């Protein structure tokens, strides 16, 4: 229950963190208050989980239209 | 699916992206270094021409590409010059533009 939400709530912060960064990601290509909103939203996060995230960022940092 | 934990050097993705180069001629001409620089192009191509005769017709196409880019600049030009006629062929096509 609440302390099974709050394993989920870590992944719903992950969740919640999850669709600010790509949100800005989003824009940047085709072409910033989405990537602080993860950014604050990874302010205050889980230790796996935001490192997970971390990592992802890095790869988008190091993605292409393959990586895509 | 990136499995591995990749980084600025993911093994797939590094044969995706492995772009080498190595320090060409206009190193030495660009900057200006004449007899480093035919003694390395002979160095790294020489031998690495298996054509000598197209191989040495491109570099001397390269040559006056330099040499012409450069117009006012004095070094560039004598640099141009030397590296042309070590290379073997005419020293007047350059000099003259």
């Amino acid at each position: 229950e609440h302390l099974s939400q709050c394993q989920n709530l870590t992944l719903y912060q992950g969740f919640c963190a999850m669709k600010y960064a790509i949100y800005a990601l989003c824009v940047n290509s085709h072409q910033s208050t989405y990537l602080a909103r993860c950014q604050q939203y990874l302010c205050s996060i889980p230790d796996s989980l935001c490192l997970e995230l971390l990592e992802n960022i890095f790869s988008l940092l190091l993605i292409t239209s393959a990586d895509l | 699916a990136w499995s591995h934990l990749p980084h600025f050097s993911s093994p797939d993705l590094v044969n995706k992206y492995a772009i080498v180069e190595r320090l060409n001629f206009a190193y030495y001409l660009h900057n200006g270094r004449p007899s480093f620089a035919f003694g390395t192009f002979l160095v790294q191509e020489l031998i690495k021409s298996k054509t000598p005769k197209q191989l040495i017709q491109q570099v001397g196409n390269e040559a006056y590409v330099i040499g012409l880019s450069s117009f006012h600049i004095p070094s560039i030009g004598a640099a141009c010059v030397c590296f042309l006629e070590l290379l073997g062929l005419d020293s007047l096509k350059l000099r003259v533009d």
